[PDB]
RNA sequence: CGCGAAGAACCUUACCUGGUCUUGACAUCCACGGAAGUUUUCAGAGAUGAGAAUGUGCCUUCGGGAACCGUGAGACAGGUG
RNA sequence: CGGUCCGGCCGGGAACUCAAAGGAGACUGCCAGUGAUAAACUGGAGGAAGGUGGGGAUGACGUCAAGUCAUCAUGGCCCUUACGACCAGGGCUACACACGUGCUACAAUGGCGCAUACAAAGAGAAGCGACCUCGCGAGAGCAAGCGGACCUCAUAAAGUGCGUCGUAGUCCGGAUUGGAGUCUGCAACUCGACUCCAUGAAGUCGGAAUCGCUAGUAAUCGUGGAUCAGAAUGCCACGGUG
């Protein structure tokens, strides 16, 4: 069958949201909006930065955007050269002043978003998918992880006909509902079709709840 | 019901007369919800008849019970490919059960003015062992005489 | 002279409490008595969405918002009370309203 | 109990007898009765001679019976010869309100025809 | 029907078309696509063409089509029979 | 002095207060007959009373808000029950074997989606 | 949705902005009892010539992402799909399954 | 099979009939001229085609620039196919 | 408790209902029996709750080349002065017919008239809209309050008391049609909702067959929301009786 969004069902559980701030009816759909013009374009500027999640908390009348990279030197930018254009446009969009802050990622080896990001790039570079698949497991494994999932899915080698593997090591368990199981999706946009890239990394149960 | 894991709810005596049995008989005149209505048509109707036939309404309530329920009653049990209507011995909850549905059910199928007279008149019925809910039960106990060669048989 | 009702709202009830102490701390800082954290009733509201792009209606998805609310009364207008609340900033995800 | 014309009302309660006069419904006959004056409940048996001419007087008033239906026939038949939409819907017997055909228009098509 | 006090609905364009062609005698048909104008008494004898969907359809007006709508007189929809 | 009990059923909130009395019930400031008139939630509100002898020894002050008239009924007996516990505490054994001392947590079933009601499911066909 | 129909959408909405005003006081003209008969006949007939776009009813509510017409909601500004999306990527405050 | 549709009078609209447009309703790049914009008249069913009047900023360079308007050329756009 | 304008009205209180945060509580823990010195089962106690207390969310590997290229994305294909784009009118609402899911009934456990009782949950600023006046009414004018435990939507209805109808196609039922309107909307002809007056159809419980539901369930009775200018018998929710 289908399963639940595992980020979505550990919302407010073991799991924070990515927005967040307060807003009435009346500047929530606004609001909204904004957040996903501000965070098109900051994915798309920062393809090649390894870029993790886009914090938007919104204070009363700026937006503070945290960006979690694996590489903050490159999103930074000399002197703070890249940062400050980033920060003046994401004010442009959002039509407050902007505060951007650059958080780094420890491990990119253990983040469900750049797991995926770097096996849809290299199945976009064309090398074979059970390898990435492999390696990436083998990684986080090794980097500690209590469980890894990695799954793709459609025309995997070129095949005309689509289908779906995928590899699992140590526990996932996806009905719990305090484990710490960090899971992103990817597409690669091959010369064959789209393939999609789903990854679940449980880092260990959480006692205690959101503290 | 596979599991037999089934008690028994609890009911609350009837106010006016304080028996759990006549409350039971105001649950299956009951349609729709409507309690109050039901407890209006019983007591109207018992009132009715205990001014008719003399006595209380308690007893007048009981002799016509008695005389419409049934006691062996025909169940279809299967042995081996063939079936066959047992005659079989029904429990006392069972036996008010039945004479209070054949009741209620004979008193709806009359051309009386209010539901009231029908169940007075149907129930005054019952009690000179005449009418349609005591005619049925003679039918049930007739169907259970032909098959009595089938109880305790194959 | 007068008194200010402070009406705090937020969509987490852990946010809300911490913002709503510190309040009730600021104000006892600058001397000012302060009527206790009064828990109005949350609004839930309730949002109720198909999950496939085609047919497959009874097939939905339910969410919910809970708007917690706190009001906090503070009886003595304090000169630096006011001031200090105006000063005062609190987390993102809760909104202060001020009335006089 | 001969108002308007063939009309005879029974020995129920006048505002309700009142009724089958074509042209008088519930409202008319409480208009009928608290303009000449004679309770709603009282019988049309009961009625006597002189409160029933009253009522007689208070139903003129109205237009009724076949005046009516000269009334609503040139009404349906103006709207047919016009041969506007609502004439076209009168003519084939098919409702004249917007209401769907494609099911239940039966009021209008009577019983079912077989194809 | 329309509110009484927001009085009849014509469209301007037709409005400007039939006080010109009573003013002036002109007895040539009135192309109009306006089904929604209610028949003014002014065209009482003009004869006005309207939009069906596909063709403009002659309807010569007479005092008894005063207050309908022009489209009324325009039917959109061709049934002859289903069999 | 005053003995308190509140009582709960369905969505109603009972608050009771018992002092020695001649056996006045009032609710809502109005009278126990007057208030209801249905015989059987008349018989809900008093059974506790005539379960003890204590008919005619309390009187009783009582404010019900919420639900109908059973389920406030059924509060108040529960706020009585509680309030004579308290009153005096020997009652606990002849109310409990009764059962009078139960909150009926039978709650309305929520309308789950697909379905009409709580568990009635629209009408299927398998053609 | 088609980049045509997202596109008529923004013109429908410049439209009614720059002629609210004219429209509005139209109307009052219309509604206004105490108005003379002309006057009501030359707002009628002012208020046709005036653009139907300019009016705020021929607009549709679409998806601010996919210009869907369909599932919308008005708290969110998005259709029920991107509405799912976003809230089980967290980008919805306070948004979560709900439940009770 | 009260299913997508959590709501087809116009719109929605994807269908039809008729009138229209062809680097285009929507996007970027290039050149040429123009602030943008606002208020009115005619024709038309409206898209549109004609007229007018009014308005000439912003920022520093002092060759300007940034917004939008029209035109041309294409590289392209567009498709609920 | 003190007054009352008899009203939580005022002072006042902080008890209580409630609100919403943090805790507590339930574990076969205890007792007895059965069982393989076990798991577990059964009864008992205490308890608000007892053995998974009730409901929800949660859907394994897979299956059906299942559904969706018309949410979106997308390989390939295809149109590119047209399969792209603008507009007006029409259609999506047609109607010999067949079927699905509903609604209202076919009455007297009911219809109608008068009087009167007891909810929950929600929504609200180009919004909810009180009170007062006008209209038979839908509504209109005026205009307070409220971004809300404060104001509005907003009178719950079944229920109960009295009266009438007295078993009739009816004082049942409201379909259909004629007239007169209201409101939203540039605009209600095709093709809106609602009101008033008149009309008063089929239907007297449904062939073969077939559906749901084990407790606050079914049945019935109202109420709210989303979508939305307007347009629910649909849908998602909520309590009442039971
Ligand atoms: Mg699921
Ligand atoms: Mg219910
Ligand atoms: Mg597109
Ligand atoms: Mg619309
Ligand atoms: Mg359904
Ligand atoms: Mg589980
Ligand atoms: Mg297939
Ligand atoms: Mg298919
Ligand atoms: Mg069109
Ligand atoms: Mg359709
Ligand atoms: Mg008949
Ligand atoms: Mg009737
Ligand atoms: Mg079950
Ligand atoms: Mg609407």
């Amino acid at each position: 069958g289908q399963k639940v969004h595992p980020n979505g069902i550990r919302l407010g559980i073991v799991k924070p949201w990515n927005s967040t701030w307060f807003a009435n009816t009346k500047e929530f759909a606004d609001n909204l909006d904004s957040d996903f013009k501000v965070r098109q374009y900051l994915t798309k500027e920062l393809a090649k930065a390894s870029v993790s999640r886009i914090v938007i908390e919104r204070p009363a009348k700026s937006i503070r955007v945290t960006i979690h990279t694996a590489r903050p030197g490159i999103v930074i930018g000399k002197k703070g050269e890249d940062v400050e254009k980033l920060r003046k446009v994401v004010a442009d969009i959002a039509g407050v002043p902007a505060q951007i802050n650059i958080a780094e990622v420890r491990k990119p080896e253990l983040d469900a978003k750049l797991v995926a990001d770097s096996i849809t790039s290299q199945l976009e570079r064309r090398v074979m998918f059970r390898r990435a698949m492999k390696r990436a497991v083998q990684n986080a494994m090794r980097l500690g992880a209590k469980g890894i999932k990695v799954e793709v899915s459609g025309r995997l080698g070129g095949a005309e006909i689509a289908r779906t593997e995928w590899y699992r090591e140590g526990r996932v368990p996806l009905h719990t509902l305090r484990a710490d199981i960090d899971y992103n999706t990817s597409e690669a946009h091959t010369t064959y079709g789209v393939i999609g890239v789903k990854v679940w990394i449980f880092k260990g149960e959480i006692l205690g709840g959101m503290a | 019901p596979r599991r037999r894991v089934i008690g028994q709810r609890k009911i609350l005596p009837d106010p006016k007369f304080g028996s759990e049995l006549l409350a039971k008989f105001v649950n299956i005149l009951m349609v729709d919800g409507k309690k109050s209505t039901a407890e209006s048509i019983v007591y109207s109707a018992l009132e009715t008849l205990a001014q008719r036939s003399g006595k209380s309404e308690l007893e007048a309530f009981e002799v016509a019970l008695e005389n419409v329920r049934p006691t062996v009653e025909v169940k279809s049990r299967r042995v081996g490919g063939s079936t066959y209507q047992v005659p079989v011995e029904v429990r006392p909850v069972r036996r008010n059960a039945l004479a209070m549905r054949w009741i209620v059910e004979a008193a709806r199928k009359r051309g009386d003015k209010s539901m009231a007279l029908r169940l007075a008149n149907e129930l005054s019925d019952a009690a000179e062992n005449k009418g349609t809910a005591v005619k049925k039960r003679e039918d049930v106990h007739r169907m259970a005489e032909a098959n009595k060669a089938f109880a305790h048989y194959r | 002279n007068q008194r200010i009702r402070i009406r705090l709202k937020a969509f987490d009830h852990r946010l809300i409490d911490q913002a709503t102490a510190e309040i009730v701390e600021t104000a006892k800082r600058t001397g000012a008595q302060v009527r206790g954290p009064i828990p109005l009733p949350t609004r839930k509201e309730r949002f109720t969405v198909l999950i496939s792009p085609h047919v497959n209606k009874d097939a939905r998805d339910q969410y919910e918002i809970r708007t917690h609310l706190r009001l906090v009364d503070i009886v003595e207008p304090t000169e630096k009370t006011v001031d200090a609340l105006m000063r005062l900033d609190l987390a993102a995800g809760v909104d202060v309203q001020i009335s006089l | 109990a001969r108002i308007a014309g063939i009309n005879i009302p029974d020995h129920k309660h006048a505002v309700i007898a009142l009724t089958s006069i074509y042209g008088v419904g519930k409202t008319r006959s409480k208009a009928i009765l608290a303009a000449a004056g004679i309770a709603e409940d009282v019988k049309i048996s009961e009625l006597s001679e002189g409160q029933i001419d009253t009522l007689r007087d208070e139903v003129a008033k109205f237009v009724v019976e076949g005046d009516l239906r000269r009334e609503i026939s040139m009404s349906i038949k103006r709207l047919m010869d016009l041969g506007c939409y609502r004439g076209l819907r009168h003519r084939r017997g098919l409702p004249v309100r917007g209401q769907r055909t494609k099911t239940n228009a039966r009021t209008r098509k009577g019983p079912r025809k077989p194809i | 029907p329309r509110s009484l006090k927001k009085g009849p609905f014509i469209d301007l364009h037709l409005l400007k078309k039939v006080e010109k062609a009573v003013e002036s005698g002109d007895k040539k048909p009135l192309r109009t696509w306006s089904r929604r104008s209610t028949i003014f008494p002014n065209m009482i004898g003009l004869t006005i063409a309207v939009h069906n969907g596909r063709q403009h359809v002659p309807v010569f007006v007479t005092d008894e089509m005063v207050g309908h709508k022009l489209g009324e007189f325009a039917p959109t929809r061709t049934y002859r029979g289903h069999a | 002095n005053q003995y308190y009990g509140t009582g709960r059923r369905k969505s109603s909130a009972a608050r009771v207060f018992i002092k020695p009395g001649n056996g006045k019930i009032v609710i809502n400031q109005r009278s126990l007959e007057q208030y209801f008139g249905r015989e059987t939630a008349r018989m809900v509100v008093r059974q506790p009373l005539e379960l003890v002898d204590m008919v005619e020894k309390l009187d009783l002050y009582i404010t019900v808000k919420g639900g109908g008239i059973s389920g406030q009924a059924g509060a108040i007996r529960h706020g009585i029950t509680r309030a004579l516990m308290e009153y005096d505490e020997s009652l606990r054994s002849e109310l409990r074997k009764a059962g009078f001392v139960t909150r009926d947590a039978r709650q309305v079933e929520r309308k789950k989606v697909g379905l009409r009601k709580a568990r009635r499911r629209p009408q299927f066909s398998k053609r | 949705a088609k980049q045509s129909m997202k596109a008529r959408e923004v013109k429908r909405v410049a439209l009614a902005d720059k002629y609210f005003a004219k429209r509005a006081e139209l109307k009052a003209i219309i509604s206004d009892v105490n108005a003379s008969d002309e006057d009501r006949w030359n707002a009628v007939l002012k208020l046709q010539t005036l653009p139907r776009d300019s009016s705020p009813s021929r607009q549709r509510n679409r998806c601010r992402q996919t210009g869907r017409p369909h599932g919308f909601l008005r708290k969110f500004g998005l259709s029920r799909i991107k509405v799912r999306e976003a809230a089980m990527r967290g980008e919805i405050p306070g948004l979560k399954k709900a439940s009770w």
